[PDB]
């Protein structure tokens, strides 16, 4: 069992960027795929991308790709998102999740 | 993925046996197709399969013969109309459907014993 807690967010410009973080407490996500979702009012939280594993890459949704990065912290025990060319159609809460329903609770990020 | 399910299972004199099925590490997904299958002399043949997703935790349900809940990572299953013939191995194949990355595991099986 693992909870998952998300910060970094906040408000943004347009171009700029946030590194959000997944950190994760109870047993280690080190082995885990951490996917990464967003929200927009009144929509479905929607798949952005999911950290690599042991025997896998990084993946990514097609409206990030390039623009967004996944990396690991083992010894925090912790995934970040690094978000960079943020437009303000990132606008969303983000929302980190393993399983099919281990998800955090999210972070809101704004973009103007 | 690893897949988990015991090694030996026996079914109840109305035909209906018992086991759960169980993955790990439990890697980000959104759809779960979990597949029973049959080993019968060199052929794996398909006895029952369901997707489970975030809304649908009870599955089979398209089948008189099989059912099936999910939560965490665990398919606890439930196979019924076996006979003494049906006696043989029964193997849990798990796939991590969506989004990529996509994951499959193969248990051991597990062998159904019909009283």
């Amino acid at each position: 069992q693992v909870q998952l807690v998300e910060s970094g967010g906040g408000l943004a410009q347009p171009g700029g960027s946030l590194r959000l973080s997944c950190a994760a407490s109870g047993s280690t996500i080190s082995s885990v795929a951490v996917g990464w979702y967003r929200q927009t009012p009144g929509n479905q939280r929607e798949w952005v991308a999911t950290s690599s594993t042991s025997s896998t890459t990084a993946t990514y949704a097609d409206s990030v790709k390039g623009r967004f990065t996944i990396s690991r912290d083992n010894a925090k025990n912790t995934i970040y998102l690094q978000m960079n060319s943020l437009k303000p159609e990132d606008t969303a809460v983000y929302y980190c999740k393993t399983g099919l329903t281990n998800w955090g609770r999210g972070t809101q990020v704004t973009v103007s | 993925i690893q897949v988990t399910q015991p090694s030996v299972v026996l079914a109840s004199s109305h035909g209906v046996a018992s086991f759960p099925c169980e993955y790990s590490p439990s890697h980000n997904t959104d759809e779960v197709r979990v597949t029973v299958l049959r080993q019968t002399n060199d052929q794996m043949t398909e006895v029952c399969a369901t997707t489970f997703t975030e809304k649908n935790t009870v599955g089979f349900l398209d089948y008189p013969f099989c059912s099936g809940t999910f939560n965490e990572s665990r398919v606890n299953l439930t196979i019924q109309g076996l006979r003494a013939v049906d006696t043989g191995l029964y193997l849990c194949k798990v796939e991590l459907m969506y989004p990529p990355p996509y994951f499959v595991g193969m248990g051991n099986g597990t062998q159904i014993y019909v009283i």
